[PDB]
RNA sequence: GCGCGGGUAAGACCGCGUGGAGGCCCGAACCCACUUAGGUUGAAGACUGAGGGGAUGAGCUGUGGGUAGGGGUGAAAGGCCA
RNA sequence: GUGAGAACCUUGCCCGCCGAAAGACCAAGGGUUCCUGGGCCAGGCCAGUCCGCCCAGGGUGAGUCGGGACCUAAGGCGAGGCCGACAGGCGUAGUCGAUGGACAACGGGUUGAUAUUCCCGUACCCGUGUAUGUGCGUCCAUGAUGGUAGUCAAGCGAUGGGGUGACGCAGGAAGGUAGCCGUACCGGUCAGUGGUAAUACCGGGGUAAGCCUGUAGGGAGUCAGAUAGGUAAAUCCGUCUGGCAUAUAUCCUGAGAGGUGAUGCAUAGCCGAGUGAGGCGAAUUCGGUGAUCCUAUGCUGCCGAGAAAAGCCUCUAGCGAGGACAUACACGGCCCGUACCCCAAACCAACACAGGUGGUCAGGUAGAGAAUACUAAGGCGUACGAGUGAACUAUGGUUAAGGAACUCGGCAAAAUGCCCCCGUAACUUCGGGAGAAGGGGGACCCACAUGGCGUGUAAGCCUUUACGGCCCAAGCGUGAGUGGGUGGCACAAACCAGUGAGAAGCGACUGUUUACUAAAAACACAGGUCCGUGCGAAGUCGCAAGACGAUGUAUACGGACUGACGCCUGCCCG
RNA sequence: UAUAACCAUCCUAAGGUAGCGAAAUUCCUUGUCGGGUAAGUUCCGACCUGCACGAAUGGCGUAACGACUUCUCAACUGUCUC
RNA sequence: ACAACUUGGUAUUGGUGCUCGAUCGUAUUGGGCCUCUAACCUCGGACCGUAUAUCCGGUUCAGGGACAGUGCCUGGUGGGUA
């Protein structure tokens, strides 16, 4: 009777998956946060 | 000693263990023990290295001494035998006279409360150890040195053995477990004796819960294998593969040596299986 | 294994009390999905009602970590990778 | 009763349901759903005075609870550095990372919303100041010496050394405690019926941490000398010579019992007084049953053989003339989390959904039970209704005689089902096959019978006399057997609760697989043979360092085919 | 009367040792013989005429085990006449 | 076609000795073999950068050694990949 879905969720886990620091730690996250600031969404990332 | 389990169910029918009538303790020296973690057999890509291994029990690290260069010339006392997963063969605690403890392999044939000397002009009574200029011809070694300051990197395991043959100026000849003849420098050391333990062999098992404490996983056959993931795989039925048996990722059976290393040109012969 | 009374010269062996080794047995939770009737513009984008196997183990589950696409993983079915 | 409207809102009285939850809580998860006051054009599958609707205001109180300032793991970053055309991959020193280790508070009361946070009462752990008392040295000088002179043992004491800290699986016995069931004892009741007036019935029959004592039990060895092993030195830890020791010696630990905390708190009840508050306020002795909780990191067995750092103790190295102890007085003790929802209309599922969600509490009677049936504490009647012997559909219930004659198919149903006694085949790898089939008994009362058994007090015996060991009238609980008698169709009466046998085929067994049409004769599984591997191996991932194999060394490791066990495994090298 | 149960002809490398056989293999096939009820194209035990069994893609057995497949027996019942 | 493996030449690349030939002693410049150490190599031992370092670098000791590896050209195997 398995009714369990994808979504579990967790603030740590989001955090620290798609946090600022992982996403700057590296080059193709800061490509990326440019383009986003570039297109102008209100939250930058997650 | 061997003991044979009495059959009661179908799966334990047959099995046996080892009768472990040769251990004083069942307690390693807080000093001497080092921490390990269990491993998976990945490495540091993360990638499987080797197939079907894995899994297993938690085990302690125990730190043995293959050097037994540092203390010359001072006498031991056979302490204890103490159990150990990490190595086939058992294991003896030294007491030395001033006062150091110290580790070492446990030879064949040795009980508790005996002496063993480790001078470079030692006797020949099992255990000492002694460099191989100085060993008489036709004697039985073990832990041997590929050559000097470099530690027992050879014949470890339980029931193996090292016939010495005759000398010739810095050079010596060993026969090899396996029957090959290998020179090396007499600067390096040695032990006298064989490893203990020798029923090792005999142990049947006979339980899948026996051999997965220890971290063998399944193999998988290759016939039954998809074509993609094998060379073998494919075929309606059950056939041999349609191809000459080759290794699960294109490359067949035969030499297996890297020719022109260093010790091609200097080592003598190689093995003949089954005669 | 142990102690007692037999058998022996010693045994094997014969009975008597303790021990609970058992990938042992019947049976809850939990986990699995074999048969059967319903549902099928369903209450549910894969369930429910009766029955069905393990239950000291190759067991079940929480917590935090690693494995990236001609690649990963895979007790191996051309499965899985939101 | 409210209001214009009421089966769906408020009060009162009956009836039913749940109760290993349809109850009381934690972490994760959401953010204002919590309270007060306003209304009912939006929503609630219908109307709504109601709301998890919205409006406005209010509400979250820690030296001791969970985290940070304390320490660490699998893992991530990475100064130097290596490798790489560039981009980039690695990994040292270090710093990050709880699901762990150490660490100091309990009972009661309080408002519409807060409680180990406020108050009452009593505790514990770190720091600073003042005063006082023990009181030792710097400057005198006795001492021990290696005995004129040079050091010194006070008091601190490590970034250093050494101990401790520091660890698996299964299992019973013994002594305890909680909980529960009776009772001495205390307060209250006269329940419109045939009979019981207190020998009946109803209700009570409580109360923490710390501080004192140290019972049962368990564990452990101690002094003299030599020494040089522990990256320097060591009175420390080791090793070697001798003495001391089986003493319940000595030390540690430590359940439970006992006193203190408590002239206190709370409560059954009695008075007035009702959205409710106030005042007063009894007795509080003895037995049985008995844990999933304590002694317990105990003890006994087993192999597959079982984290680190910090802290604490100690050692010197080294600083050192003020410091140590005790008493009293007066003070300080940091940052974040703190309402509400938690087995669900507030989380995951597009919904106010027949699904899922880690952990803690576990009453009575029958019961082996945490199954099953009715029930207390406690909570619910969950959101469309009222009527009406159509067929038909679905879930149950019953049915003569035949019983498998339909159906590819004994599918579904039906049947046995529990406890105690008698005896159980062909087989066999000697464990098993085996609950094999079958037959007999199962209520109540009395006598045997004040029988027996367990516990256990008055009382007795004994002693290293104390919180002591033995028996144990009385009291309490409890089955087994033999006779006689009584009722009915039925004596495991409900619920719950295995069909069995005889063959063949396939697979040795337990196991795992196509989430969402296939659970197998499929897959693996322990046995064997062959091939390859001489050690920064072969085999790998990676153009490279490097990492695995292994902190291992052929009585091992990688690849291939086969699949327990028995009788075996023919010919042929083009 | 039944056929080869020895020798030689071609070829290449030799031309099936044990064991079993209308089977998870068999088209002609519901092959022939004995068992089973009244009826047996299923099943059981044998017959060798092995289209196209066969010993490490193993053969023949085998105690125990199987929500594996096929057949028979007693009890049962609304699976049926109904 | 490519990766990978594998064969020679050539640069890295040094010294001295035996042995085979094309204008039986006279002339031929390349092959085969044995030696020596300074190039180069060793996840060998010991010290320092260093208080903590199995990283790394340097000195020294000890072994291999003109090989191996690696640049450039080239001959072969090559459903491992396109
Ligand atoms: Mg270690
Ligand atoms: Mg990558
Ligand atoms: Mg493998
Ligand atoms: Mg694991
Ligand atoms: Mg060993
Ligand atoms: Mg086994
Ligand atoms: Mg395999
Ligand atoms: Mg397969
Ligand atoms: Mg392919
Ligand atoms: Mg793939
Ligand atoms: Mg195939
Ligand atoms: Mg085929
Ligand atoms: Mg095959
Ligand atoms: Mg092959
Ligand atoms: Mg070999
Ligand atoms: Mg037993
Ligand atoms: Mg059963
Ligand atoms: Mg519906
Ligand atoms: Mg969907
Ligand atoms: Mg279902
Ligand atoms: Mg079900
Ligand atoms: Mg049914
Ligand atoms: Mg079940
Ligand atoms: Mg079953
Ligand atoms: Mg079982
Ligand atoms: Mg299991
Ligand atoms: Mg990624
Ligand atoms: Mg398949
Ligand atoms: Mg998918
Ligand atoms: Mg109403
Ligand atoms: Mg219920
Ligand atoms: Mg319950
Ligand atoms: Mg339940
Ligand atoms: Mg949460
Ligand atoms: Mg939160
Ligand atoms: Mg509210
Ligand atoms: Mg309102
Ligand atoms: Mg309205
Ligand atoms: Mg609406
Ligand atoms: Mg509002
Ligand atoms: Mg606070
Ligand atoms: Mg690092
Ligand atoms: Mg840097
Ligand atoms: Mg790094
Ligand atoms: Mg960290
Ligand atoms: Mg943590
Ligand atoms: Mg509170
Ligand atoms: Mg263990
Ligand atoms: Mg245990
Ligand atoms: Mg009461
Ligand atoms: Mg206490
Ligand atoms: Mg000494
Ligand atoms: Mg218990
Ligand atoms: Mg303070
Ligand atoms: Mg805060
Ligand atoms: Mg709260
Ligand atoms: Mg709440
Ligand atoms: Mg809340
Ligand atoms: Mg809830
Ligand atoms: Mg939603
Ligand atoms: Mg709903
Ligand atoms: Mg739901
Ligand atoms: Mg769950
Ligand atoms: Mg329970
Ligand atoms: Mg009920
Ligand atoms: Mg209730
Ligand atoms: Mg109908
Ligand atoms: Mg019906
Ligand atoms: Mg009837
Ligand atoms: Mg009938
Ligand atoms: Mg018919
Ligand atoms: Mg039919
Ligand atoms: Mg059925
Ligand atoms: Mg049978
Ligand atoms: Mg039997
Ligand atoms: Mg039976
Ligand atoms: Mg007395
Ligand atoms: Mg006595
Ligand atoms: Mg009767
Ligand atoms: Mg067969
Ligand atoms: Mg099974
Ligand atoms: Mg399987
Ligand atoms: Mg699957
Ligand atoms: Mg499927
Ligand atoms: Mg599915
Ligand atoms: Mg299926
Ligand atoms: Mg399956
Ligand atoms: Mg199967
Ligand atoms: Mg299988
Ligand atoms: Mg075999
Ligand atoms: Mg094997
Ligand atoms: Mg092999
Ligand atoms: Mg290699
Ligand atoms: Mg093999
Ligand atoms: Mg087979
Ligand atoms: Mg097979
Ligand atoms: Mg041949
Ligand atoms: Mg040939
Ligand atoms: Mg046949
Ligand atoms: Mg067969
Ligand atoms: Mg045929
Ligand atoms: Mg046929
Ligand atoms: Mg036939
Ligand atoms: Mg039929
Ligand atoms: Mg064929
Ligand atoms: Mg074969
Ligand atoms: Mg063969
Ligand atoms: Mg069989
Ligand atoms: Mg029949
Ligand atoms: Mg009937
Ligand atoms: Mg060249
Ligand atoms: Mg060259
Ligand atoms: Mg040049
Ligand atoms: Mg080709
Ligand atoms: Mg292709």
């Amino acid at each position: 009777a398995k009714g369990k879905r994808t979504f579990q969720p967790n603030n740590r886990r989001r955090a620290r998956v798609h946090g600022f620091r992982l996403r700057m730690r590296t080059r193709a996250g800061r490509a990326i946060v440019a383009n986003r600031r570039s297109k102008g969404r209100r939250a930058l990332t997650a | 000693g061997i003991r044979k389990y009495k059959p009661t169910t179908p799966g334990r029918r047959g099995a046996s263990v080892s009768d472990f009538a040769e251990i004083t303790r069942s307690t390693p020296e807080k000093s001497l023990v080092r921490p390990l973690h269990g491993k998976g057999g990945r490495n540091a890509h993360g990638r499987i290295t080797t197939r079907h291994k894995g899994g297993g029990h938690k085990r302690a690290y125990r730190v043995i001494d293959f050097r037994r260069h540092d203390k010359d010339g001072v006498n031991a006392k056979v302490a204890h035998i103490e159990y150990d997963p990490n190595r086939t063969a058992n294991i003896a605690l030294l007491h030395y006279l001033d006062g150091e403890k110290r580790y070492i392999i446990a030879p064949q044939g040795l009980k508790q409360g005996d002496v063993i000397e480790s001078g470079a002009n030692a006797d020949i009574k099992p255990g000492n150890n002694l460099p191989l200029r100085n060993i008489p011809a036709g004697t039985v070694i073990h832990a041997v040195e590929l050559r000097p300051g470099g530690g027992a990197k050879l014949a470890r395991s339980a029931g193996v053995s090292i016939q010495l043959l005759g000398k010739e100026g810095t050079y010596a000849a060993l026969r090899m477990p396996s029957g090959e003849i290998r020179r090396v420098d007499v600067r390096c050391r040695a032990t006298v004796g064989e490893v203990g333990n020798a029923e090792q062999s005999n142990i049947n098992w006979g339980k899948a819960g026996r051999m997965r404490w220890k971290g063998k996983r399944p193999t998988v056959r290759g016939v039954v294998m998809n074509p993609v993931d094998h060379p073998h795989g494919g075929g309606e039925g059950k056939t041999s593969g349609g191809r000459h048996p080759v290794s699960p990722w294109g490359k067949p059976e035969g030499r297996t040596r890297k020719p022109n290393k260093p010790s091609d040109k200097l080592i003598v012969r190689r093995r003949r299986t089954g005669k």
